[PDB]
RNA sequence: CAGAGGUGAAAUUCUUAGACCGCACCAAGACGAACUACAGCGAAGGCAUUCUUCAAGGAUACCUUCCUCAAUCAAGAACCAAAGUGUGGAGAUCGAAGAUGAUUAGAAACCAUUGUAGUCCACACUGCAAACGAUGACACCCAUGAAUUGGGGAUACUUAGUAUCUUUACGGGAAUAUCCUCAGCACGCACGCGAAAGCUUUGAGGUUACAGUCUCAGGGGGGAGUACGUUCGCAAGAGUGAAACUUAAAGAAAUUGACGGAAUGGCACCACAAGACGUGGAGCGUGCGGUUUAAUUUGACCAACACGG
RNA sequence: GCGGGGUGGAGCAGCCUGGAGCUCGUCGGGCUCAUAACCCGAAGAUCGUCGGUUCAAAUCCGGCCCCCGCAACCA
RNA sequence: GCGCGGAUAGCUCAGUCGGUAGAGCAGGGGAUUAAAUCCCCGUGUCCUUGGUUCGAUUCCGAGUCCGCGCACCA
RNA sequence: CACCAUGUUCAA
């Protein structure tokens, strides 16, 4: 229902008003899984830092770089 | 001063005479039904308090008022009585708030 | 649902997916290697109730997932890719849903055979829509 | 803005307005002739 | 008013030729001369880095040995369409004269 | 968009049993001529013979497109950029016996061969083979700078471009006219005719590359069943009609 | 098999009588992508697929011929983009007029879907372009570096090299390298010139130290390229072309500011974002305006209105 | 002679008894440096007039006063 | 008179056929930064009856109204 | 790439 992702690095505040942050996350899955060690770029609402965890609940979309 | 253009004294006078009442009520309100809560105990209501109110896991003057359709002032009075006879036990207490619960076995 | 050729389990049965991605809609169209017989065609407008979201990448991904589900029932487990833009006298730039449709096919589980861009190119064209001053927006 | 101050309407449209004025003046002389 | 460019904005000297046939702009279709238009030849990847990795992972033919195909377009822009799209910007008067003969 | 159709039928109302489409389809094999080692490339569907609509009448004439690297299953990357088309001539059970239709370089490869400061020279050659096939050849060539060259362009003189065209036309007509269709296709897919052109036309003009970018068959002889059987050799068996 | 199209978003519009999409074809009419360039040809207007054909044209080469035959030009003649006109075709795309849908306070405007004349061809008119290099033609002199297109030549000093690749037939070949040369389109430029911007063997240079030749035009801004007459045109128009009257400036190029629904980099909760607590609704205190009054003293209208303590 | 219409300041529905609606206009407050546009609210009707019917009349039945049509032919 | 269709929220409609009343617009609220777009409530005795399939918007017989195309001896 | 019109006369 939801997959936990660990924020690898923050790519910068996105858009006007700077309320959205572009981050790079690593999917936290068991070894040998199809999602293991795979990485996506995501948009995050709220204060986020490196080594922060998010429940993505959808890992197919990738945010447009900005 | 922002003196309005082409504004008359008759235009002024007609403006204040029509400015009484009318525009108001900027909130919806959504009125509620009255609460008919008894201020004194009846025979059948007092019987429920002595029997049904115990063996309730959580007992509170506002809860008992919601069950027996009585005021909280006398709902709290009956609960203080049930504690005097050790039928219910008091778990949390202050000046403004009391919490009771049923006794074990 | 079976409906496949007489091949062993795990054999690659190839189709061709024609991904026509414009700026108003996206098409995911699966045919054979001759293009004559079509297995499934799902467009991005078949997934969204709004009209401004038919070209969206999400609608193309949703359409590409319905294509894989029907292609599994037809016995097709591999695909050759022919992407195209509007072409002709109009824009050669591919639409927003081109990459989303192709990636969703691979992610949903599909062997991507060959990728070719087949947008119509004129060696000499007719007059394009608009005046000699173009679209004055 | 590629040109300098016209001190009037667009010269192309003034020329067209003069153009139509000459047409109606030569039609009024034709009917009297 | 004053002559902004000795080029006059086009690659047409005074005694080179008379007329150069116009092209339709890539964006809006405005008819602009072929030597005046702002021409860019672009080579674009069909998928971005992440999308290419996913598709090449599922591809028997595509990988490190065989690269994915690219898009080759010669884009010619109207001057208004090139400035708005920011493929070309206004420059200081001194910097206006510098030209690039190869893609950088 | 969803739920936006105002006039579904132009007549009104809704008229089916939810019949499955693939229940009526039959699977076939497309067989390439014998000069390609992957004979049974591609698979296709078709309706069953229902009433007077025989499935073999609609299957004939279909053109199947395949990559040359997949058909020849070997050799380098120079043929991964070529695609070959085959026209179905006969239906032998579940097999679709085909004949060469056209060959073409992929759009990515052709677009990547263009450089600015050279000259692009195009030649179209029409020839008829020994068995009566007429083809258009569409050769393309590009000039190159020499290693010594310091000049800013390598444009060609128009008399050397016209000489290159007439030599290419002579060699192609001289070779492809004497051979049959099967030998002509072998000469084209194996690059033997291409290398003869670059070897003989580079003395005319330094060429970066000379390649045949599209061959098409424009005229065909009347159908000959024995000639089709000769071109296919040993037709591999089709297991599509077999029980499962 | 259920939408497609179109847009900022939509709608006009097409669609289970099967649209859109897919494959190979057929028809017709335009056009000749990438290559395509501060490149070539042409008197200008203009001119990009191939092959075959006609008459031409410039440059180059020459110890060929001739012997002033030349330069520029009122009058006159030929050509001249697009649109437009006439008669026959053609009619795919696009599209003045028109229609419909949007937007809007309005919006038969920009945007969308269409669509007539046109757009294309033959013959004949027209002769109005930012027809521009806003720069007349011919001739001389004129500093520098890197290039480019075509043709050739070579491999106050008595003479100053050099290679590379392909090579069984438009082939004693083609392209390169180095040096020179004539002709052409130009770039970054020493004098000099210019109000400046800028021009500079490609002059806008060699001009108060004013003179090589010829020709066209201008004389403050408007009225006005209008009126009248006249010539030419099927028409549309084209050529020629005033006056009365009106006006103190109109223009040119640069400078500094200011402004921009132009671009770039930063900053501020008298900005926003994430929020908090309110004000705007009630009663009342107070200030301000109005009304009233003998007077209701008066200033102030983001940076006036519990402010003038 | 025949047929139709008078409804908030303008134009027009309802005229199918029990009721007045739409757009604009007016007024009050917002936005604005300010006006317009735009946003949030409000007020304003003898349904021409005089009678009759009906429990009840814009609304039904008659008179009147205006407004607009169509007819006014053969001599 | 005869064969067909439609009678279902405030408006426009699809019904599942013979065990279970829903979509768009309108109205109210929330996400929204101007519409627009999304989320939730909206709210109909299924034309009038009888035969009631276990139960009838559904199946059927009769009537009313409206659109079709056809018949006309007091 | 929704919509964004205007500012009485002289003189600081
Ligand atoms: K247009
Ligand atoms: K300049
Ligand atoms: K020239
Ligand atoms: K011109
Ligand atoms: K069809
Ligand atoms: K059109
Ligand atoms: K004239
Ligand atoms: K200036
Ligand atoms: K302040
Ligand atoms: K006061
Ligand atoms: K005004
Ligand atoms: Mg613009
Ligand atoms: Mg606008
Ligand atoms: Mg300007
Ligand atoms: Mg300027
Ligand atoms: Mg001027
Ligand atoms: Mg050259
Ligand atoms: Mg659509
Ligand atoms: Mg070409
Ligand atoms: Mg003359
Ligand atoms: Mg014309
Ligand atoms: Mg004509
Ligand atoms: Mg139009
Ligand atoms: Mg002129
Ligand atoms: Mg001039
Ligand atoms: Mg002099
Ligand atoms: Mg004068
Ligand atoms: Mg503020
Ligand atoms: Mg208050
Ligand atoms: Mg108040
Ligand atoms: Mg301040
Ligand atoms: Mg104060
Ligand atoms: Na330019
Ligand atoms: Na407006
Ligand atoms: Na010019
Ligand atoms: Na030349
Ligand atoms: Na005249
Ligand atoms: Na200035
Ligand atoms: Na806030
Ligand atoms: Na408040
Ligand atoms: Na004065």
């Amino acid at each position: 229902q939801a997959q936990v992702g660990l924020i690898i690095k923050v790519l910068g505040r996105t858009g006007s008003r700077g309320n959205v942050t572009q981050v790079r996350v690593r999917l936290m899955a068991e070894a040998g899984s199809p999602d293991y060690n795979r990485t996506i770029v995501r948009n995050v609402k709220g204060p986020c830092k490196e080594n922060d965890m998010l429940s993505l609940m959808e890992t197919e979309r990738e945010a447009r770089r900005l | 001063p922002p003196k309005a253009g082409q504004t008359k004294k008759a235009k002024m006078e007609a403006a204040n005479k029509g400015a009484k009442k009318t525009t108001k009520k900027w909130s919806k309100g959504q009125s509620r039904e009255a609460l008919q809560n008894a201020v004194m105990f009846d025979k059948e209501t007092y019987d429920k308090l002595r029997s049904e109110v115990p063996k309730y896991k959580l007992i509170t003057p506002s809860i008992i008022s919601d069950r027996l359709k009585i005021a909280v002032s006398i709902a709290a009075a009956g609960l203080k009585q049930l504690c005097r006879e050790k039928l219910i036990r008091l778990v949390s207490c202050s000046s403004k708030t009391r919490v009771y619960t049923r006794i074990v076995q | 649902k079976a409906y496949g050729p007489n091949v062993k389990k795990g054999d690659l049965v190839y189709g061709v997916v024609h991904i026509f991605a414009s700026f108003n809609d996206t098409f995911v169209h699966v045919t054979d290697m001759s293009g004559r017989e079509t297995y499934v065609k799902v467009t991005g407008g078949m997934k969204v109730k709004a009209d401004r979201d038919e070209s969206s990448p999400y609608a193309a991904m949703m359409a590409a997932q319905d294509v894989v589900a029907r292609c599994k029932e037809c016995g097709i487990n591999a695909l050759h890719v022919k992407m195209r833009a509007v072409g002709g006298v109009r824009t050669k730039s591919p639409g927003p849903g081109a990459q989303a449709a192709l990636r969703a096919l691979a992610r949903a589980g599909m062997k991507i055979g060959r990728i070719e861009d087949v947008t119509p190119i004129p060696t000499d064209s007719t007059r394009r829509k608009g005046s000699r001053r173009g679209r004055r927006l | 803005g590629t040109v300098s101050r016209p001190r009037g309407m667009r010269p192309k449209w003034h020329k067209k307005r003069i153009k139509r004025l000459k047409l109606r003046r030569r039609r009024m002389r034709q009917r009297s002739k | 008013m004053t002559t902004k460019r000795r080029n006059h904005g086009r690659s047409k000297p005074a005694h080179s030729r008379g007329r150069v046939k116009p092209i339709h702009c890539f964006n809006c279709g405005r008819l602009t001369p072929k030597d005046k238009a702002v021409g860019r030849f672009v080579v674009r990847r069909m998928l971005d880095a992440a999308s290419a990795r996913d598709v090449a992972e599922a591809s028997p033919v595509y990988g490190a040995n065989f690269p994915m195909p690219r898009l080759y377009m010669k884009q010619r822009f109207c001057i208004a369409c090139a400035i708005h799209s920011r493929t070309v910007r206004a420059r200081p008067v001194g910097n206006r004269k510098i030209r690039y003969t190869k893609k950088v | 968009a969803l739920g936006k159709n105002k006039r579904i039928s132009k007549g009104g109302k809704r008229g089916r049993g939810k019949a499955e489409t693939m229940a009526r389809k039959e699977w076939y094999d497309v067989v390439a001529p014998a000069n390609f080692e992957k004979r049974q490339f591609a698979k296709t569907i078709c309706n069953k013979t229902q009433g007077t609509r025989i499935a073999a009448d609609v299957l004939r004439g279909r053109v199947f497109e395949a990559n040359l690297a997949d058909l020849n299953q070997s050799a380098g990357e120079e043929e991964a950029y070529r695609k070959v088309r085959f026209t179905v001539q006969e239906v032998q059970g579940r097999n679709l016996l085909t004949q060469f239709h056209s060959m073409e370089v992929t759009t990515d490869k052709m677009a990547s061969l263009l450089r600015k400061w050279c000259t692009t020279m195009e030649t179209t050659v029409e020839v008829k083979t020994a068995d009566g096939y007429t083809m258009r050849l569409f050769v393309v060539a590009f000039t190159k700078p020499q290693a010594n060259q310091q000049s800013r362009n390598c444009y060609a003189k128009q008399r050397l471009v016209k000489w290159l065209r007439m030599r290419i036309t002579k060699m192609i007509k001289r070779r492809l006219s004497k051979v049959q269709i099967k030998e002509a296709v072998s000469l084209l897919t194996r690059n033997v005719l291409s290398d003869a052109l670059v070897r003989r036309c580079n003395p005319i003009l330094p060429l970066r590359e000379l390649r045949i970018r599209k061959v098409r068959v424009v005229r065909t002889p009347k159908f000959d069943a024995q000639a089709l059987l000769s071109a296919h050799g040993t037709i591999p068996a089709s297991v599509e009609a077999d029980q499962r």
